[PDB]
């Protein structure tokens, strides 16, 4: 809260920002505290396999969509395969992408736990008083409280028009 | 309604430095916590997969509108030709007799009737359409539909002055 | 890039709002994803529908096919059916896209039903969020009606029969207005030249826009009023436990969207659905066993089928049976948004709550939910009479009578059964809280006795008997292996083991991480 | 009521943000309402379009009329034209509603043009709000295209001819791709069975939704980034002068909306527009002088008319003249959003500005604006050549040549003239700053002279000649009656005077109030 905030560590800056936003974070730990091991290489290979499968299936989808016999000749064994093959390739591609993404999140992205501090319930009283006073002065300043004829005519006209 | 004057006090310009520092630190920590900066293979695979899926999806989506304007669909007397090269006046079996039938505008009578050279004047302007006698008069459903089809043709109408 | 960020910050100066929204925390639980599923389905519906609009022609003028499907050549038919067959057979891949659209709509209906059931079970419909419940009810009703309008645009004989029956019969059966409403809707008699264009416009313009705006309103309300959370160790009525948005929450949402798109595509391409070409163009003189429309409005058809034939005759007037069906469906409409006020007035509770209740703690609400779900299921299966009697050789009259007695005698039985079920679950939870977790190991006790060897979950007395705890609504591990039970295998992957030092270090790191996490959660 | 407010506050706890937005202050000036009019017109278009969709049928299968219009009985015709005739003649007030719709669309086009012109003149397109200018350019282009698609659904001779000419010629005239785009759009040759349904869908669904979303985005951006203000006495680059929302701002907006709906309804009921029944169903063989489509894309037609016939012929290929028209319209499209970048990289200015400049202060920008508006006006009037030669007996070829030559020779003349005009306005402002504003009174001066008797606007020297002031970019009165000299006559209404005491009290109260307001504004 001072001009000397410069040259400040990232973690403490994040904690301070959370304090301004009312969020305190506990148990932020990397998924790989140990140094480089073959387990992480196996995990990255496995997550890359899904992405490669998705890309290959997408290329196959493009090829089949460009070079498949789809004109009606049923009266063939192949015309009955256009839509199933399209759906199979599309679903396999994007499902492989999704499973790769979820595996990468689960085995690489660090876990965390945080607190929100709802501040639920009724609002602060000063805000209520200010809003009530503003609305009252806006309505009372209109002076229409002592004009029955004007309000009645406005209501009748609005109702008739509606 | 009473009149009033007020001042807003914009507080415009650049944001407060503390908020910028907090946002920058939060973004940097979130980005660098994934350690993806030191995995070229994973990022390359993700990019290739996303690009391939996007191109395939857009190609499949755009495949419902592409048509060939140069394929032979219209039968002619010299095989089949594209629509753009024909106007309905092309002979179909090498020797058809096509009369310059003019419009009539009546329903009971045939929509088009044959034309005689004597039935003109020194300054007469008329509109004619191909007849194709095998079409027949507008009595049956097929003949009526064919007459309507020959009526709805952009390159069909011809002046005779 | 730094330059772009600096320019954006200098121009719009968004810092606090971005920081405020980005640091928000969402609750983490599997049951909390049953709304994003419906929203993703809705996105799929919108994209497919905006694609399909480029190949339709809603006309009732009779025309000839003379297309590609030879068995239907030279048959007078509606223009809209011709356009549907065109997009199903002539355009490359149109059948795939329309099947995806239909299957995604079915997924949307199923997801919204499941989400409503989960919300009703959890009891989040109390005072802080009752308007959200009313909005959800109205969303359900409008979505159901719009989906009913869905399968009617390609006016084959099946959809024509369904719409004829429903609209013509119920609308003309109104005791007072009656003919006025039907003539206003159809423009005269039932078969009208303006019906299909009006239905097309209503299905593409008004209902989708209203639904999208109201979905946005619902999402805004759930965004401002913070989401609830299940009871737990570090959970309290004045805080929310979960994960921050940017690092995890958005990524999971995107992955889930991709996954649902994938399963929708796979199952849509695998399964044929609504083969209109196998059917024929709608004509008043053709009818068959083709009935039983889509399953998310199927209860109305079931109620129409089951109702006994009661009629009233007074001076030159007659009220037919289906008016009772209209009364019942209107009552079901009314009851859905009025439930929170009814419960509040019945129980006389006016307290705020941010913590949900597990299903086994409130017998009455669970019993009423079982009541409703059993009624809905028996109504749904009753109108499956044709298929049930066909696949399984059963008398049609016998099945009709089974349903006729079922919707009245079945409900109380399941109501009582689920009441006893909830009471028994509560008793079992209390018994678990009393003693230790049953380890499933028995000792001989050389003096000749057999014991269970309970594993206490906390403090024990001086004699070794566990000190009884207090119920707090938190789930407990019924099985011993759920908690503790260190049994993680070696550090190999599928065929070759790793170095012992690596396995030991990984085990130490995992144990330290889990212990630190649980200690931080308990202390906080 | 107090109870409802208490419940609302206890449920959603909204007071702070509501207090934040409700205390917002908006600038007060007549030129600042030229966007509200466009938005209200847009609302009118939306509501009418929601109404019209319940009676239309977009089908191109030929049918017979056999309706009620005797001079059109028994003629082969498109289904959509029959539906339009039904809406015009066989529904109580349908013609009124469709006329309101068309007039409202023209209102929208004119309002957006005027608003863009005022924005360009005021010079609010600087660094803080450039993206708003880009969004506005996109809005203008999309709205113009949507309006072009508007009058084409009732495919009469006029609409058919316009769409045929424009779309077919321009799309088929593309040098490289050409026929592919036309065949994709129409599904083959020009007259297609799917063209009209596709156009109807594009007119109802995609463009209106995109336009509404982008309009909401523009309104949100102008809401967050505070509005500018004209220079004045109590105005500075760090504050905004105006009125609050509750007592004035919303009420004036509602009154203006009612007034604009009133003028739309009156002028729609008085003026006949697009009498399609007088026209005939579209056929390729019918054509006449009917041309010159709606006046907000008329510039394209004029450009097509005036362009000289230049063509290129190389190996079995030919590029027609209209390709130049396509290039010109594409460049016009490109230049509209790229203007602020060109200005900021040409003048080398990178400073923020919250205060506008009066039009006479900047000569170059005003000259370029006059350039553009004169070019647009001369191009638009060229396309109306036939009516010019008809109403006024002038040669068609002579008028075409006049337009052709004027498109080149007129722009520099008006550019130079408006540059001189702005310089003269600046000189006049300097002159009225130097001396007192002229009172229009002369004196005999018995020694034999005549004097103007200037009224000083402030400090006066020892000689009686007011000391020179400084220019602050603020408007100054040029007439004595603009400032308070002699006004406010008797307190009578129209025939009978009031008590003298009441009139004197009103006069002194008004003078005190105005003096207090002026003193408060000047001091603060
Ligand atoms: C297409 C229809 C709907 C969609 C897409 C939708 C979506 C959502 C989402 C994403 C959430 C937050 C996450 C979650 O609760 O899983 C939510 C919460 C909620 N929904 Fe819906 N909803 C729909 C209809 C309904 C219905 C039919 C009801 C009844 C309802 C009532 C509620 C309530 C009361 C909450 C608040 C839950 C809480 O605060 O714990 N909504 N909805
Ligand atoms: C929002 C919820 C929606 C639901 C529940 C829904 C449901 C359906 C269903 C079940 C069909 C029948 C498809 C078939 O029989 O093959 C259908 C047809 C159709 N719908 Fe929708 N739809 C929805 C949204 C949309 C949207 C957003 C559009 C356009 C933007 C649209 C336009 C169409 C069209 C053109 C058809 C005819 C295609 C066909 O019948 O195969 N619908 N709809
Ligand atoms: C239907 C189209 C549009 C509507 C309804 C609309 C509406 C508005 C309104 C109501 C305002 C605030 C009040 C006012 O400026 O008078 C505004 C401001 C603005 N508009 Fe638009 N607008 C439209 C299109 C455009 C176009 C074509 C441009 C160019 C543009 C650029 C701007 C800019 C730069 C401002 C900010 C003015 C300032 O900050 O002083 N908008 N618009
Ligand atoms: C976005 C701005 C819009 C423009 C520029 C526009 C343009 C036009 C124009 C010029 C007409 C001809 C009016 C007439 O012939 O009397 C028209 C008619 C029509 N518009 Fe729009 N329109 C717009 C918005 C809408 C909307 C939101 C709808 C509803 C979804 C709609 C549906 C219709 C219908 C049904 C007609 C037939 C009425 C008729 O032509 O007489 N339009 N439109």
């Amino acid at each position: 809260d001072e001009a000397a905030l410069a040259a400040m560590s990232n973690q403490e800056l994040l904690a301070l920002g959370g304090k301004l936003d009312g969020v305190r974070i506990a148990y932020k730990e990397p998924r790989w505290p140990v140094e480089g091991t073959k387990a992480e290489k196996r995990a990255e290979r496995s997550v890359a396999v899904w992405l490669l499968l998705g890309g290959v299936f997408g290329l196959a989808l493009l090829l089949i969509f460009l070079f498949w016999p789809w004109e009606f000749k049923a009266a063939d064994f192949i015309y009955s395969l256009t839509t199933p093959l399209y759906g199979l390739t599309f679903g396999l591609s994007i499902l492989s992408i999704a499973i790769g993404a979820v595996l990468y999140q689960k085995r690489f992205i660090p876990e965390e736990i945080s607190i929100q501090e709802r501040h639920d319930g009724a609002s602060r009283e000063i805000d209520r008083k200010t809003v009530v006073a503003n609305l009252t002065d806006a309505f009372e300043g209109s002076t229409i409280r002592r004009r029955k004829l004007i309000g009645l005519s406005f209501g009748v006209g609005m109702g008739a028009f509606g | 309604i009473p009149e009033e004057i007020s001042i807003q006090e914009r507080h415009d310009g650049a944001s407060r430095e503390i908020d910028r520092k907090t946002v920058v630190a939060n973004l940097t920590d979130a980005f660098e916590g994934s350690t993806i900066r030191r995995r070229k293979l994973i990022g390359l695979s993700f990019g290739v997969g996303m690009g391939a899926f996007g191109l395939g999806t857009l190609v499949a989506f755009a495949g419902g509108l592409i048509k060939n304007p140069w394929k032979p669909v219209v039968p002619t007397a010299e095989g089949k030709k594209a629509v753009l090269w024909t106007s309905g006046w092309t002979p179909r079996y090498q020797g058809e007799t096509i009369y310059l039938a003019r419009a009539t505008g009546t329903e009971d009578g045939p929509p088009f009737i044959k034309m005689r050279p004597e039935d003109m004047d020194a300054g007469g302007m008329e509109t004619v359409f191909p007849w194709r006698e095998s079409d027949g008069d507008g009595t049956t459903v097929e003949s009526h539909h064919k007459l309507q089809e020959i009526a709805m043709g952009i390159r069909n109408p011809v002046m005779l002055i | 890039l730094a330059r772009q960020a600096e320019d954006i910050d200098t121009r719009y100066h968004p810092s606090a709002a971005l920081r405020r929204q980005l640091n928000k925390v969402f609750p983490t639980h599997w049951s909390f994803l049953l709304g994003e599923i419906a929203l993703y389905s809705f996105v799929v519906l919108l994209i497919t529908g905006v694609y399909l609009t480029l190949f339709f022609d809603p006309s009732m003028v009779d025309v000839t096919y003379n297309g590609v499907y030879q068995p239907l050549r030279g048959v007078e038919m509606s223009r809209a059916y011709q356009s549907a067959l065109d997009i199903s057979f002539e355009v490359r891949g149109g059948l795939f896209v329309r099947q995806i659209h239909h299957w995604a709509a079915l997924m949307f209906a199923a997801a919204i039903m499941v989400h409503l059931a989960r919300i009703f079970f959890t009891g989040a419909f109390r005072r802080p969020r009752e308007t959200n419940w009313v909005i959800g009810s109205l969303l359900l009703i409008l979505a159901m009606f719009e989906g009913y309008f869905g399968y009617s645009l390609p006016d084959d004989l099946l959809s024509g029969l369904g719409l004829r029956a429903a609209l013509s019969s119920i609308t003309l059966g109104m005791p007072v207005i009656g003919t006025w409403l039907h003539w206003a809707l159809f423009g005269g008699d039932f078969p009208g030249t303006i019906l299909i264009p009006r239905l097309y416009a209503l299905h593409i313009l008004l209902l989708p826009g209203i639904i999208l705006a109201l979905i946005g309103l619902h999402l805004a309300l759930v965004w401002f009023q913070k989401h609830t959370q299940f009871p737990g160790p570090g959970r309290t009525e004045h805080n929310v436990v979960g994960v921050r948005v940017m690092p995890v929450f958005a990524f999971k949402s995107g992955a889930f969207f991709a996954a649902i798109v994938g399963v929708l595509g796979l199952m849509g391409g695998l399964l044929q659905i609504n083969p209109i070409w196998n059917l024929g163009p709608y004509k008043p003189s053709q009818v068959s066993a083709g009935s039983q429309p889509d399953f998310y409005m199927m209860w109305t058809e079931g109620l129409a089928r089951i109702w006994p034939p009661w009629e009233f005759y007074f001076w030159h007037h007659t009220i037919p049976a289906p008016v009772w069906v209209a009364v019942i469906m209107g009552l079901v409409f009314v009851l859905l948004p009025a439930y929170p006020f009814l419960e509040k007035r019945f129980t006389g509770d006016y307290a705020h709550h941010n913590l949900l209740q597990r299903p086994r703690d409130v017998p009455v609400r669970t019993a009423i939910g079982a009541m409703a779900i059993a009624f809905y299921m028996v109504l749904t299966l009753a109108a499956m009479n044709d298929i049930i009697a066909l696949k399984f050789h059963i008398s049609l009259n016998a099945t009709t009578w089974i349903g006729r007695i079922g919707m009245v005698i079945l409900p109380p039985f399941v109501y009582f059964i689920t009441y006893r079920w909830c009471i028994g679950l509560q008793r079992s939870d209390r018994s678990v809280l009393e003693h230790g977790v049953e380890t499933g190991i028995i000792k001989r006790l050389p003096h000749g006795a057999y014991i269970e060897l309970h594993q206490p979950l906390g403090p024990v007395d001086e004699h070794g008997h566990p000190i009884p705890l207090q119920y707090q609504g938190a789930p407990l591990p019924k099985r011993m292996n759920k908690l503790g039970s260190a049994g993680s295998p070696g550090s190999g992957s599928f065929l070759f083991a790793d170095s012992a030092a690596e396995d030991a270090a990984l085990r130490e790191a995992g144990h330290a991480a889990e212990q630190r996490a649980l200690a931080a959660l308990r202390e906080h």
